[PDB]
């Protein structure tokens, strides 16, 4: 995935191909582990949604299916197929 | 008791007997001969009935 | 094949004659119909409204019938932290939704309770209907001026002019015969109504119904044709969640709006213009027209009926003829009665003149009722045709 | 049902005359006040005796119940 | 995976831990690769999905999130969470 | 407290009696009335309709209301190559959908254009209502014959019987008096309607209505409870993909349900049936019913009114009372004049007797209208008790 | 932040700067370490609320933006920004 | 610029005159008219109502419009341990709601279920409003009474007087003249209604309706300004959480409220006091006033006319005049006929005067109708002016 | 030929007179006078006309 | 001037003598004795009556 | 109110013409020609004597004022 | 519109009965015609008087034209 930012946040631009596997990268904070679980990811496309994976600390995810557990990142990926 | 007083024996003195009301229209239908006219004798005498005046 | 033939062949004709001189002459035009215009020592003209239709109307409302959907980006709060928001919130191309969700532990909040969230997503017209209004001005009626002379073609168009409620008397000029001088007016055609344009397809609407109707719009006077008006109308808002939410546009409006417009008067149209049927009424002189050919030699020949003489649904008959002896020159017509005494009937083609050796040269005439001589040329074989007007 | 509905109708009405006019006492005092009615239903003349033949059997049938 | 059949042809019951990575399993015909790409590929349970990855060769995929190259093969995932 | 009492505290209460001895007397049974029947020589009775149930009625319709998918599987084919299959589209607990859907090279096929595909879900059902037919007859009421005596309690029941419209005529025991024969109609409530069922609370809807409900149903004789029909009431499929496609299902109907039925007589029941507040119509023979108590002595002895004598809402009194010097007896009661010369009034309970000593004895007497002397016991202390009834 | 009581029981007074990090003050019972998850908490001004992090042994929590561990805790702060 | 012109630039104005003598005249008085009255050798006075309004009005209810909220605290128990409690919940300035949240181990409680919490905030009104109430007594009208004399100034200032429909009658000093007695009645102004005031703008409105007003509260006869009543009118309390729970502001209500009271008669006012426009009948007596300067010298010398001779409203005229050979002297004035034999016509200013040499002394008289001469002077140069009047 | 052969003789020799139908009717009402009967004549003086017979 | 000139001259002279029209009536009721005809002369001789002709 | 209402209504028209009439002086003009009146009313014969006999006082009146 | 329909309606009836009976020529021969017919309308006796004085209009007017 490519690594860029909106608003000083960090932002996951998600391809195909990384769906079903840990979203790591670095940052001041030590190293961050995203979770992506949608099941509508798809293709890198027009057709994109962007949204935004809160941070958990011990606490069971709830009517979500992106978050990561040191720091809020923001993430976008196509539908396409 | 001064309410029921004056009605009281009348109510009764009639259950005991039943006679002077069946014959006071006789002397009703042959006094006064009109209506109501002949009507405040049948209570006028079933009235003065059970009294001694 | 030959020049008046067009309103020969129409079974809606009118005759009519100018009961004074350089006097004013009123005429009717309709479509399918023509008119037929007669004066003493003056050319038999053909007139004929062809076409009618706005040029450029006032566009009054642009209509999006289908679109998609792109860039769809949501916000939300915990609950206690106020409305969410996003920039392209102020975007104009973008349709947002700003609604609440249950929050909580699960999904990054302190507190559990409604929080609130907001969705945008890029609109992009794909197919769009617009509804015009045409002013009775700025129309434009196309009438033909033909002469009624008989030449042949199978080169000699008759005159085209164009007018507008607005423009000021014509002076058409007829090769040959000099000018004619007209001016119309569009004489009752009703414009509170709307011209609906489905790709190339038009309808007249009702206005009221066509600005009540419930899809995305844009001002008449517009180009950008991204920043669309109620955008809801073709968008769909999902149940939220707590950090996302879909939005699905509807499909295609173009089938839901044609079986929604049948039985309102469709309208023709071509190049963009739209095309009805006019009704004018017109007045014109002809003190500045004169025969054609006036000062030729009296054709001293002969003539071979070409064909079959016929008649017209007009009380007239079209005999085709051909020289002969001559110069190209005019024709000695005339229709008298069986002993040749009188004058009766009447040309409508009028003086009838030749052009060219073996050129078929028509003539419309009127015999009187009952029997007739249709004397064609001169003293080597004046055409003794005997003719019966029933 | 009409004929049910004024069945009670005409009914209580004439009913609860009879239940003051006549309604003095039974076995031999009904059967008596009652038999000598039944008399005048035969006799008389006018046509009252239309009503008061009627009555009779108005009276003897309270007395025929049994 | 659990490789097992669908009227004579492969069919793979793909678990959660399997999101985001290629698909091997020898066949006779050689080995064959699947790529799975749903991304609603969850936690196998009750509500199942069950559908074909098509062989595709040398042809871009459209409107699919699985299919393999080398023999057709049927998959099946939860959806659960 | 005494045998008798629920009647007398009723407001709706006949008093029926036989103007002929053997004879049949006729009487009308309603929820929340009573009747009571005298006859000479017999005891006095009470009579209450107090339960008016259907018994396992015929079930018309099971529907589902809430269900479930699993097992969800998509087969298609490419253009050309017919109608795809799946053998679970002969399995009766599934539901499908035959579609087209483009395919082309991206997903296998060799030429672009639709195809066919299939989709089926096994279909579960989690809750689901059922709608029964009850029958006029199979009916059962319920009716309580309870002795008027006045014995007390605070182990002395009426005789409960049951009986449907198709039960032959009633012999009731009563312990100590014989027995009562009686025979009933449900004499005028109807059953073109429908009693639908939602989890333990019903209500009385019409046909036609039950029937047309778009919700997944099994025809009454059902167990499987598998096989639904139209369950794509419940189902929605999305538009398909090439080789995938999604279904959903509706959410739980039972508050569509809910707010549906309000305005539809509710319909109260327990264990399982239907209760109705029925009419009945009953004749009862009481030639087989005795005094209890017949040949005892007449008590010589005492009495102490046990508390106020009491007014019922029916012209009658009851009046508590204990012995004092005697066997279990009869009881000399008797309501005269004030000159203790004839007999007036009479009594509702009926040859009264006394079981304990220091045992309330209550009895119900119906006083003359005016005044009255109420004459309980023998000569020690004769109870004259004056009454004046308004 | 000012630690401080309410009828017998600590009250901590947090400022803006302590957002997100563990609020550990001693106690007789030991250290105690209450948790403040609340995201409005903004600058100390007129606009305070106030309210009580409860005690949670072995429990997840829900329904609740603050928690101590070790001895029910008052938290205030206020949301201006 | 002159004594008395007031009232003559006024369209409606009336003539008053006593038929006896020391008796007393009615005169009727109205916002915009004055009132001229003239008796035998007293002077003519003005008058007219200039100002009407009430003076601190009983204060009814204030209301508040804009509020905000402070220190809100939160408080809740477990399900079973009864309804919490907080000790602000009796102090006056806060507002407080009573609910029940859910609860359970996630919280710290033992059980799951329902909890009662309770919320409290500081209420602080920052912007109010209030109706007050007119009482018809305590109302003050403001009177001028003003010497027609037609002296001049461009000082002498009429007298003005306030009174009450409880102050006695009034003896009211002119300077030079002596008093003038006179007392007033409101004689029909109505006050079920309220005066309602939004920040130096106030309303009439009809009372029940300000009683009904959906807004904090205080009883008139308040200054603390803080125990509001029905505070939560302007609150909302949000759903509560386990441990806490928000609570909001209305905002404020001042716009609501303008927008709202668009069409109730509008009342004017300042200095605090509401003004109306009043309606007085009064009564005076002029047996204390007498004509100033009687006792001088009758001017013997010359006037020049100012300037043109005025027509007023009234039937009357004003002629400035200005000495001249004398002490500040009477003037001869009259108005004969055209042959100087009687007199006709007479003054509204009586015993005119002048005061200084080149003090332009305006003279308002009424000619006859018809032809006369204003003959003013003596004779060096009596003035003879003709004058006609239509 | 034949079949409009007597015909069109009268067509002509009418439009050469108009005379001999102008007084026709005269011959015509003059004769038989009534109506149907009158016509037959107006229509065989006519046909007779045009004709030397 | 022309305008006022003729009317000015009587609205004057009735103003001194109010007389001539008070006994003008009796002239007028005397004189004609029919309604308008009867008040033509009362408007003739008050107008006449400012006059010298 | 209505007699309040047509009190200056009956008053204004009945007055006008008084003022139009009548009214050519006052004090030993106006007693005079309002005594004459007066005398009218106890005079004559026919019912004009209704309105005189009254006119004299509406002249009275004004001559009363003082 | 009514007069109109009709306008055209008793107009070519009535009008081919004209372009028949009469219609047998112009000038010189309407005029004669024409004008020995107005006379009928002066003198005769009978009504048709009514029919001929005006069916001379009828035909005046056509050699009106001009
Ligand atoms: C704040 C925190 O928990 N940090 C760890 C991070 O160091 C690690 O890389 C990741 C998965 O390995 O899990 C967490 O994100
Ligand atoms: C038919 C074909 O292309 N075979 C190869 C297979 O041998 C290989 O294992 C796989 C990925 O390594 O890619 C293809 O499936
Ligand atoms: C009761 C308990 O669990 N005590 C510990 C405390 O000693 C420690 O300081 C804190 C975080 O370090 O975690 C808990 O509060
Ligand atoms: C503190 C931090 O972020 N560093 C490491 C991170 O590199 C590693 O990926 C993760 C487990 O793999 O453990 C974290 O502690
Ligand atoms: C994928 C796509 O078409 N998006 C482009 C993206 O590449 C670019 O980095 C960004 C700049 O605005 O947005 C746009
Ligand atoms: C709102 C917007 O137009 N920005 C981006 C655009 O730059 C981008 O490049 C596209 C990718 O499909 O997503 C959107
Ligand atoms: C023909 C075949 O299937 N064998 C190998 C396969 O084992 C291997 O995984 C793949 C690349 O890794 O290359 C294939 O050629
Ligand atoms: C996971 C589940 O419950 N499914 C079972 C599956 O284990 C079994 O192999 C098969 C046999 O029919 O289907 C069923
Ligand atoms: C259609 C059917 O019932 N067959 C299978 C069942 O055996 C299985 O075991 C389940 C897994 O959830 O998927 C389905
Ligand atoms: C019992 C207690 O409260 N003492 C310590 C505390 O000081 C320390 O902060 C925490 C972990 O850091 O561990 C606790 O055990
Ligand atoms: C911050 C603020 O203005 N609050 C003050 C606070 O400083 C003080 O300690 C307390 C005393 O009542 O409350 C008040
Ligand atoms: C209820 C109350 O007035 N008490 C306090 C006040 O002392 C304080 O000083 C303020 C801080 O904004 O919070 C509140
Ligand atoms: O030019 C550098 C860069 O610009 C683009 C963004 O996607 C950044 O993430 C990237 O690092
Ligand atoms: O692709 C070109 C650009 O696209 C966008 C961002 O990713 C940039 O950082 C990058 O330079
Ligand atoms: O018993 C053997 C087996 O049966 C089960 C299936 O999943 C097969 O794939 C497996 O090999
Ligand atoms: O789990 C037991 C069974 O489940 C199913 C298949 O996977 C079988 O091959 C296996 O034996
Ligand atoms: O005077 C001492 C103190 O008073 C203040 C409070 O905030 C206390 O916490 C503090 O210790
Ligand atoms: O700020 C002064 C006071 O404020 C409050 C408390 O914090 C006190 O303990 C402190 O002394």
């Amino acid at each position: 995935f490519h690594l860029t930012t909106r608003n000083g946040e960090p932002h996951m631009i998600v391809s195909r191909q990384e769906k079903g596997k840990s979203l790591l990268f670095k940052t001041e904070d030590g190293v961050n582990m995203c979770t992506l679980m949608a099941m509508d990811l798809g293709e890198l496309c027009e057709d994109t949604i962007t949204y935004k994976c809160p941070l958990l600390r011990q606490n069971e995810p709830e009517d979500i299916d992106c978050w990561c557990n040191s720091t809020s990142t923001w993430v976008t990926y196509g539908t396409c197929t | 008791r001064e309410y029921t007083k004056h009605l009281i024996r009348v109510e009764n003195w009639i259950f005991r007997n039943p006679g002077f009301a069946l014959a006071a229209a006789a002397i009703a239908w042959l006094l006064g001969s009109s209506t109501s006219q002949k009507v405040i004798y049948l209570v006028m005498i079933l009235l003065i009935a059970p009294a001694y005046s | 094949y030959f020049q008046g033939m067009r309103c020969i062949g129409m079974s809606n004709r009118d005759f009519v004659e100018g009961v004074s001189g350089g006097s004013w002459v009123d005429i009717v035009l309709e479509h399918g119909s023509c008119v037929t215009t007669m004066a003493k020592n003056k050319p038999t003209l053909d007139f004929e409204l062809i076409k009618t239709e706005a040029k450029q109307p006032a566009t009054l409302r642009k209509y999006c019938i289908e679109a998609k959907l792109t860039n769809t980006t949501t916000e939300s709060r915990c609950p206690t932290q106020g409305e969410p928001s996003l920039n392209e919130e102020q975007d104009k191309r973008f349709v947002c939704k700003h609604s609440m969700v249950d929050r909580g532990w699960g999904n990054g909040c302190g507190l559990f309770g409604k929080g609130g969230i907001v969705t945008c997503a890029m609109f992009r017209c794909k197919k769009n209907m617009e509804g015009k209004v045409v002013q009775p001005e700025n129309l434009e009626y196309t009438i033909v001026i033909t002469p009624h002379s008989g030449e042949e073609h199978a080169g000699k168009h008759g005159k085209e002019i164009k007018i507008t409620p607005q423009s000021s008397i014509t002076e058409a000029e007829l090769t040959g015969y000099g000018t004619v001088t007209m001016e119309c007016s569009p004489r009752t055609l009703d414009f509170e109504m709307v011209l609906l344009q489905m790709e190339n397809k038009a309808w007249l609407v009702h206005r009221q119904w066509f600005l009540d109707l419930p899809l995305p719009w844009l001002p008449g006077a517009d180009t950008q044709g991204s920043n669309w008006i109620q955008k809801e109308t073709l968008v769909t808002f999902k149940n939220p969640h707590a950090k996302k939410q879909d939005v699905v546009v509807l499909g295609s409006q173009e089938g839901a709006m044609h079986t929604a417009l049948t039985g309102a008067t469709e309208i023709q149209m071509s190049s963009g213009n739209l095309l009805f049927t006019g009704h004018l009424k017109c007045r014109l002189r002809m003190d500045k027209l004169q025969l054609k050919g006036m000062s030729y030699s009296m054709c001293t020949g002969k003539f071979k009926v070409v064909k079959e003489i016929a008649e017209t649904q007009h009380g007239t008959i079209v005999i085709r003829v051909q020289y002969g002896d001559g110069s190209p020159c005019k024709i000695p017509f005339e229709i008298m009665d069986l002993e040749k005494r009188h004058v009766l009937g009447r040309l409508i083609t009028v003086n009838p003149i030749v052009t060219e050796k073996d050129s078929p040269v028509n003539i419309e005439a009127e015999p009187p009722f009952g029997d007739s001589y249709i004397i064609i040329g001169v003293e080597p074989g004046q055409l003794k045709l005997n003719w019966f007007k029933k | 049902g009409a004929l049910n509905s004024l069945g009670k109708g005409i009914h209580q009405i004439f009913g609860a005359a009879f239940k003051s006019l006549f309604g003095g006492m039974s076995w031999f005092s009904q059967i008596l006040i009652g038999t000598l009615l039944m008399w005048l239903g035969l006799n008389t003349k006018n046509g009252s005796i239309s009503l008061m033949c009627l009555a009779l059997g108005g009276v003897l049938i309270f007395l025929s119940t049994a």
